[PDB]
């Protein structure tokens, strides 16, 4: 698994991954690791895919019931917290979960937590999960620039899981792209890796240690 | 969680053309020790269901009290206890079933494995199968421990599916059971040679064999055999 | 741990119409790792092909082992090994380390110079041969292999035809296969000549 | 497995059950555990088939060997070279053994040799997970001198005791008289032995 | 582990390896050179366990010294990755393995083409553009699948090293002290002096 | 120490097509090396619609099976028997399956049927409770030897148009319930000859605007 | 695996079914477990199928030089004899669990030699995990004084109950009949039950359908 | 532990070594294996001293309270008071008991049970790690309806063997007579019961 | 585990927090503040497990602000040392512990002086002019024994913290990413921004 998440100027880029394994079953090459608590929410799974899918489902209801009780959009910040202690209450139980909710709100701006079950929650502008991790923090630490325009931020975020689905057995499949912006988050797409990889090798001119 | 003490070994059965045959011996060992002789391990329930038990003994006359509240409960306010609103052998297959799983879900298991045998008020034949994990599946033969491994093979040989009932005969059906009976004191150092069957029949009812003994045992040509290989005398 | 999950990869191998097939992907990595995207597991002495999947050390050990072993049988022979010959060879040099074997699956594939006859065998690390008719299979996929083979196989293909079949049966096992692909080589071999092919699969 | 040997007026008497197992299955249920090592010398097996057979080999071997150099071995030679390789190979061997032979000189003599691989020479030995239920019975029943009929007996009625408890043993009963007349061979069938 | 990195360019080799040699809690050095030249122009790397690692290095060195002078020749840098991978080959099956991971970075004087082997410790070689052992690949890798080139200067390898190493003292949870630096041409081989801050 | 679970073996497999959707599965069930039956129905009709397996641990299949049933039962009592959508269903399976998080359902459980469009679907569901809706899922012993081939034969995966150079893939066209029933057959009888779990019987559910139908077919019994 | 033996009126016969499993997996559908030690003594082989193989080439060279050397007909009690010292000293860990049979100038011979070392003599045996399927056949159906077609059926029905009724067992029937005058005969493939039924499908590919990056000529000629 | 309970003509015997020990060594000589539980139905004790003690004091409690509404209990009701106890607790228990009564309408009356909890009524009944020897010679002389002298003779024979084999048996042998005609103890010794 | 420094001058007390926060392989954050400010004259710094770590400190920070606003009154140093001390005592006992390990250091408005606390997660509390846990005691109190003095100046302490951090970022084999410092006088709590190159 690949996911990543960064804010910019254009607010945040979140890219994934879609492969699930089982040891060295690819089990599928499909699956979703975006979960859309909301409209304006996004969250990213790493780690158990049953326990990130029904937490962060299970938040969004939280956070509707919080704009049905209060009349206003819940923050990022409190949103977060919700998923962040309810895992606290499990800790040392075995839950499994690596995860970024990334919002854009009035208050806060374009806002990413990283929050695991280990009761781990970090505000941060940029953040890689899963077994692919160090492979897309490579291409983003050295191409990152607040001042990316969207369409170039798309790009890197594209760019950097596809360097984890090629060097990382566990990653691969294809890419989705996600643009959160303060009005909502807008789906970029679903890129197959297999064409991804020799559309970016030629156009781009990188992997030149593999032939094509 | 715990760990079986006094312990019956295999219950073998197999459906015929009218009714279902189910035996078991009557042993109650102890590990390694044949301890107990007078164990009767088919419980019947009514009189068109039998229900044999291996496995843990205690658990077994455990599951007997339960059967026989079974029945006394259904009686209860129950004009019909005897007609249309007797116990049916599915109900109390369903019931064991149910209970245990339940028990399997507590880690706290009736170390059993079940086998119950009757003919349903429509006619039908019922045998179904449920263990200590609470796993069930139906054949036209079933058998536990041993049995299912020797039994099952000779039975198959008789009724190898569906279509092969109505063409098997109570007189066939017995045979194989009380070969395969045979076959199993041969090879199971956990067996005995007295055995109880018994048959539910669509016509003729429930009828309860005690007593049987496996008879007609090829033994003579152990004369032949002497040494492990080289030896002559 | 397992030592044949280490490095990944798959061979495998098919008879068709006087001509036979062997298969292999490319990859060589480190668990989760990609290393290596150009690690060959097809050899060959003379006109006999050996497919090795495994741990990469003893595939490259077992590799020179018989190039030694067949470079002197040539010379006291006089002649280049068969397959059915070499299939023995195999099966006893893995033997002999019957209780510190070498992490391998090798296949063998092969047409009898002379007579003419296709032939493949597999074997476990520690020499038992399995001669079949129709395939044979090794590797981090092979139960994926298997699934493809059993369906896609069909007997007395042509050389162009058992291609395409080799070629999906390989490609598809990879795809499932965490731990295999990264490129694939198919080789079709007849009397006269053989031919290899590189194959375009994803990269990921 | 039931294995004893009993001495008694003229010789000696071995008897066994015929029941191998793996686990509750019956590998085989017409086992020869009474080996010959020499003519009048043979023994009980019970423990491990595999290094009991191993052992017997080895040991047959020996006194063919003292045979050719030194003539016809006592039985308590033969017990010595049973004892030399049951103890001297402890670590590695599980074997009951009970050595019985017919001397002229000392008539029928019975040693047995256990687990540890030490040696007792006694009137009888029972040996085997079924001689345990009979270690009371034999204890009543035992006389010393007893004729052929009475030794017969005691040895089918003592091991259909231990066949009856012990799931372990089973099959019929073999037994081998040793006696200045020879070497006579006896089995006993289920029906037999069962209704005693 | 250490930070073991190699690259092969146009004309050289470049081989990159940490300073640092900590022992438990504290850090006993920060200026060992984690590689022994086997012959003028074939130079090798190594990390692992902590008395293997060198004394398997200069066990490959009298070795390789030995043959150049016997023979009066240096062996190519593909005869020597085989020497010492049947080396480590026999001894992942011996009583006590060596524990050692390498890179074997050679100018073949014949071919006039640079060449980089890695081989680890169970004796698995192979022939690669650019490679590493341990951690440090699952960290540099992506920045070399992108910008690797085979017609790199060996100036513009250098930047493509600095460029791993910044993203190593980024992301890797150890102080690995700097790394020094070493290239292989047709001219031997020399040591980059100025890498703390190049 | 006791173990509460067993494993019964078998294959499953569900396939959606464009406005239809089939569920099949073998018919054997197995303990060690033993067969406990040749003919042991795997695949339920759960009524509206939906058909319904959990392979892997039966007594654990049963129950979700059962426990899913009594659900879609309740669905009706308490929502004036509005029908039980097949992703209502899924979500429902979810919390099911999730309620036992500490102590799973061993099972590995697909549902089939048709969406709110009259298309056709599947679901397949984690040991606790994760899900996805796709195109076709093989599930148990023998779904590594079944994947694979669909992957080539559905979704056209790896094949191009001969003489593109492989720079066109071969065009997506969808199959019919014929032809869906056919790659369903052949994964059974090859997955029947290399897997000693699957055989003796195959059970197909096929389910359209018109409801459940069944067939069956033999499955060597080695 | 299920081999057995069953001595006739005047010979012995060996059978054995032929499947070969990894796991659950059948790795051979066709393996042979009947093996030659020489010609009148053959040997049907269970365990772990290299150790089998290995240890009746082993005893079987052994057991040629032997014969050369006397100048006499191998003897079954010899192979016997060499096979069980050589297991026993491996203790077990040569997992060779056989069913040795022929015929000699003293007569015919049926044992079987467990991986430890011990061996038994019998009318009627069978080994491996479809052992007791067999065996259960043979206890009901054995008789003495058997003809050399009565003991063919036999034993040939004893193979098929673990075919059947053991999922380690399938596929084919191998028979080896050893009659105290005549040649031993080898009858590969004796039955063969289990022949897959014809696709519903043709796989075959059109040409070009996979995508090719380079190609080239293998030189094969020094 | 050597205990059994042996039915007769007139009723019911119990008997019993009398050892407990804390590994080789005898904590107590003469210990009292047989308990009252009521008047007229008594029980034999074998496994933990302190669970088999916590047992029968509940079921005296649970028989006196019994008595107390609806009069005396039958043995049968004694054996499932105990057997409830067993069963309902068999994770937390290591008690192998034999109840034994005498009722007039039903005579002498016996019932075994082992360690899962299961009940087993039976014409008599031996336990204890000491029963293992004696199983063979108690199947072989045990008769229904013996007479008291007989029956004292077939339990002071038997125990006295299970007490020859057993190490963890010894001290004197205990006995209680349960008869129409009331409860009698009797105790044998040593030099008494070790040479017959 | 991660850096945590105290040091009590003449005036106020001054605390030093790594910065880094890794998890396995990686390090996620390099600005992390693990610190709490309990009252205006009260901070806290932790280290520990995971999620304890912070859940703990926000708990005892919303404790005391209860506490603040229900007296109208800031507990004393010492008074909220006693309190976190009982909650971490209570907690070595319970079902799950907290594996938070923390110093306080206050400004005592009553008595006029800094206070510094070192309180481990079994409840170990001691008083101490100046603390660590985990191993930055090991490094640096060799340093503190030799130049505290305290009559020091806020510069003064500065500075020999600085000298602390130095020793740590040589011998150390982790990068823990710099310090975070705090300086809790008479007039509440300041962070110095520049100590990146103070
Ligand atoms: C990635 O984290 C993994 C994915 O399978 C899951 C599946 C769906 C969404 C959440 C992430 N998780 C894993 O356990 C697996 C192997 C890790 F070694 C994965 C492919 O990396
Ligand atoms: C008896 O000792 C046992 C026999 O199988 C062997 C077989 C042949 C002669 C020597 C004795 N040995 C056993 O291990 C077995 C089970 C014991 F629990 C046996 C039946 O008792
Ligand atoms: C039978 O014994 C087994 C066979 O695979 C081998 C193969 C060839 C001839 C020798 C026997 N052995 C096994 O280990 C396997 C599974 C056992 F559970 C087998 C099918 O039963
Ligand atoms: C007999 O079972 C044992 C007796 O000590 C107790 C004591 C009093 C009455 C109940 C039985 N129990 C033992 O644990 C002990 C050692 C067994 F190895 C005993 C002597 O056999």
């Amino acid at each position: 698994t690949t996911t990543l998440a960064f804010r910019f100027q254009g607010g945040i880029i979140v890219a994934v991954d879609s492969r699930a394994t089982a040891g060295n079953w690819v089990a599928s090459q499909t699956v979703k690791k975006v979960i859309e608590i909301n409209p304006f929410l996004l969250g990213t799974m790493a780690g158990g895919a049953a326990d990130c899918q029904f937490w962060e489902t299970w938040l969004g209801s939280q956070c509707r019931l919080h704009e049905l009780r209060e009349k206003e959009r819940i923050s990022v910040a409190a949103a977060s917290k919700i998923l962040s202690n309810l895992v606290y209450q499990y800790k040392g139980a075995g839950l499994s979960m690596g995860t970024m909710i990334c919002g854009y709100t009035r208050k806060e701006g374009p806002t990413i937590y990283y929050v695991d079950s280990d009761g781990t929650r970090l505000k941060g502008d940029i953040f890689c999960v899963g077994s692919g991790q160090t492979f897309a923090y490579g291409v983003l630490d050295s191409n990152y620039k607040w001042d990316l325009s969207v369409e170039d931020a798309l790009y890197l975020g594209k760019r950097s899981i596809l360097a984890a689905a090629h060097r990382d057995a566990y990653s691969g499949g294809s890419v989705n792209l996600y643009h959160v912006t303060e009005d909502g988050w807008i789906y970029h797409g679903n890129h197959d890796v297999g064409e991804l990889f020799w559309k970016v090798k030629e156009e781009e001119g990188s992997f030149n240690n593999v032939i094509g | 969680t715990q760990q079986p003490i006094v312990t019956g070994t295999s219950v073998i059965s197999m459906k015929y053309d009218n009714g279902v045959i189910i035996a078991a011996d009557n042993l109650g060992s102890y590990g390694s020790l044949l301890r107990f002789n007078g164990v009767e391990r088919l419980i019947p329930v009514g009189d068109n269901t039998v229900v044999g038990i291996s496995g843990d003994i205690s658990d077994m006359q455990h599951i007997e009290r339960l059967l026989k509240d079974l029945v006394t409960e259904n009686a209860y306010d129950n004009p019909l206890a005897d007609a249309e609103e007797a116990l049916e052998p599915s109900y109390i297959f369903e019931y064991l079933a149910t209970v245990m799983y339940q028990r399997r879900s507590k880690m706290n298991p009736l170390w059993n494995a079940i086998i119950v045998a009757g003919v349903q008020s429509n006619g039908d034949q019922f045998l179904r199968y449920v263990n200590l994990l609470g796993v069930t599946y139906s054949s036209p033969t079933l058998a536990t421990g041993f049995g299912a491994h020797m039994a099952n093979p000779l039975l198959r040989k008789v009724v190898d599916r569906e279509s092969d009932i109505p063409k098997t005969t109570v007189q066939v059906a017995e045979e194989a059971i009380v070969n395969a009976m045979r076959v199993l004191y041969y090879r199971d150092a956990r067996s005995s040679r007295n055995f109880s069957l018994a048959i539910i029949d669509k016509n003729t009812g429930l009828t309860f064999k005690k007593n049987l003994q496996v008879e007609n045992m090829k033994w003579d040509f152990a004369k032949d055999i002497k040494g492990y290989g080289t030896q002559k005398i | 741990s397992d030592p044949s999950s280490i490095n990944g990869g798959i061979v495998v191998a098919m008879t068709g119409k006087d001509c036979v097939a062997i298969a292999c992907d490319l990859r060589l990595g480190s668990q989760s790792l990609g290393v290596s995207n150009k690690f060959e597991k097809i050899f060959h002495y003379g006109h006999v092909f050996l497919g090795i999947t495994g741990l990469a050390t003893d595939v490259t050990t077992l590799n020179e082992m018989f190039r030694y072993k067949t470079n002197l049988y040539k010379l006291k022979e006089e002649r280049a090994i068969e397959p059915e010959t070499f299939t023995q060879l195999v099966s006893s040099s893995l033997y002999e380390r019957r209780f510190g074997p070498y992490f391998v699956g090798p296949v063998v594939a092969g047409i009898n110079s002379k007579s003419g006859k296709p032939f493949i065998a597999g074997f476990d690390l520690i020499g038992c041969i399995d001669e079949a008719k129709d395939f044979i299979v090794s590797g981090t996929a092979s139960d994926q292999l298997f699934g493809m083979c059993e369906s896609l196989y069909e007997p007395n293909l042509e050389p162009e035809d058992l291609f395409e079949t080799i070629s999906q049966a390989l490609l598809n096992a990879a795809d499932r296969d965490a731990l295999s692909g990264w490129g694939a080589v198919v080789y079709i071999i007849k009397k006269d000549e053989v031919v290899k092919r590189y194959l375009k699969m994803r990269q990921d | 497995t039931s294995i004893m040997a009993v001495t008694f007026k003229d010789g000696v008497i071995l008897g066994a059950d015929s029941r191998t197992t793996t686990g509750a299955y019956i590998a085989n249920r017409v086992t020869d555990k009474l080996t010959r090592v020499h003519d009048k010398i043979w023994c009980c097996r019970s423990g491990s088939a595999a290094d009991t057979q191993a052992i017997a080999d080895i040991v047959q071997y020996h006194l063919e060997l003292y045979t050719s150099q030194y003539g016809t071995p006592s039985t308590e030679t033969a017990a010595s070279v049973f004892k030399e390789l049951c103890y001297e190979n402890k670590d590695n061997l599980t074997a009951g053994i009970i050595v019985a032979g017919y001397d002229d000189k000392n008539k029928g003599e019975v040693y047995t040799i256990p687990l540890g691989g030490s040696v007792h020479k006694l009137p009888y030995a029972i040996a085997g997970s079924g001689s345990t239920f009979i270690y009371g019975y034999c204890d009543k029943n035992f006389r010393e001198n007893m004729s052929k009929e009475e030794t017969v007996d005691f040895i089918k009625h003592s091991l259909s005791q231990a066949i009856k408890w012990d799931g372990s043993s089973g099959g019929v009963i073999r037994m081998v008289v040793l006696t200045a007349a020879g070497v006579e061979r006896l089995i006993f069938y289920p029906d037999e032995y069962e209704q005693l | 582990m250490d930070i073991i990195l190699g690259i092969r360019v146009q004309d050289s080799v470049i081989l990159a390896s940490s300073k640092a040699v900590t022992r438990g809690i504290s850090v006993l050095k920060d200026s060992d050179d984690k590689t022994r030249q086997l012959s003028p122009h074939t130079l090798m790397s190594f990390a692992g366990e902590a008395g293997d690692t060198v004394q398997f290095a200069e066990y490959i060195q009298a070795n390789i010294q030995l043959y150049s002078i016997r023979e009066d020749y240096e062996l190519s840098p593909q005869a020597v990755s085989s020497f010492v991978r049947q080396e480590l080959a026999k001894s992942i099956r011996s009583r006590r393995p060596y524990q050692v991971n390498v890179l074997i970075g050679g100018y073949d004087k014949k071919k006039n083409k640079p060449e980089l082997y890695q081989i680890d410790y169970l004796g698995t070689k192979v022939e690669l553009p650019y490679g590493a052992h341990g951690y440090s690949g699952f960290y540099t890798f992506s920045l070399l699948d992108h910008h690797y080139r085979p017609d790199m200067t060996t100036e513009e390898g250098l930047d493509l090293l600095k460029l791993c190493v910044q993203e190593l003292e980024k992301r890797m949870p150890m102080d690995f002290k700097g790394v020094i630096v070493k290239i292989v041409d047709k001219d031997g081989i020399r040591q980059v002096d100025d890498f703390q801050a190049q | 120490q006791f173990n509460p679970y067993g494993d019964n073996g078998g294959t499953i497999l569900g396939i959606a097509g464009e406005d239809f959707a089939v569920l099949a599965g073998d018919t054997r069930n197995i303990t060690d090396y033993s067969i406990n039956s040749r003919y042991e129905p795997k695949v339920f009709d759960c009524g509206d619609n939906i058909v319904m397996s959990a392979n892997g641990f039966a007594a654990d299949g049963d129950a979700l099976v059962k426990r899913f049933k009594n659900s879609v039962k309740w669905y009706h009592f308490d929502h004036n028997d509005k029908k039980l959508s097949i992703n209502s269903a899924a979500r429902n399976i979810q919390h099911l399956l999730y309620g036992k998080r500490f102590f799973p359902y061993y099972v590995h459980t697909i549902i089939a049927g048709l969406d709110e469009d009259g298309k056709g679907a599947v679901y397949s569901f984690d040991p606790v409770g994760s899900y996805e809706r796709e195109q076709c899922r093989a599930g148990g012993a023998a779904a590594s030897l079944i994947m694979p081939f669909l992957d080539n034969q559905v979704n056209f995966k790896n094949q191009y148009e001969p003489g593109t150079n492989g720079k066109v893939k071969k065009p997506l066209k969808y199959l019919s319930v014929e032809e869906v029933i056919k790659l369903v057959r052949d994964s059974f009888t090859s997955a029947t000859e290399r897997h000693i779990q699957v055989g003796d019987g195959l059970e197909i559910l096929i389910v359209t605007k018109d409801g459940v139908r069944k067939e069956f077919y033999e499955l060597k019994r080695d | 695996t299920t081999i057995v033996g069953v001595k006739f009126n005047n010979g012995v016969v060996i059978a054995a079914d032929t499947r070969s499993t990894q796991g659950p997996i059948v790795a051979d559908k066709n393996c042979a477990k009947l093996h030659r030690i020489s010609p009148k003594i053959w040997c049907a082989g269970a365990g772990t199928a290299a150790d089998t193989e290995a240890v009746t080439q082993l005893i079987g060279s052994n057991i040629e030089l032997h014969s050369l050397y006397t100048s006499r007909e191998p003897r079954v009690v010899s192979a016997l004899q060499m096979l069980k010292q050589h297991l026993f000293k491996y203790q077990g860990h040569i997992g060779a669990y056989l069913i040795v049979a022929g015929v000699d100038p003293t007569g015919s011979h049926l044992f079987s030699i467990h991986a430890h070392g011990s061996t038994d003599v019998g009318y009627y045996l069978s080994l491996g995990s479809g052992s007791l399927a067999a065996m259960a056949v043979l206890e009901s159906h054995w008789k003495q004084d058997l003809t050399k077609e009565e003991a063919i059926k036999l034993a040939s029905d004893a193979i098929q109950a673990g075919i059947w009724n053991d999922l380690g067992s399938g596929s084919n029937v191998d028979v080896c009949v050893m009659e105290i005058g005549k040649d031993a005969e080898y009858l590969r493939n004796y039955l063969t039950p289990n022949v897959r039924e014809e696709k519903q499908k043709s796989y075959k590919f059109p040409r070009g359908t996979t995508a090719v990056l380079k190609e080239s000529i293998v030189n094969i000629c020094d």
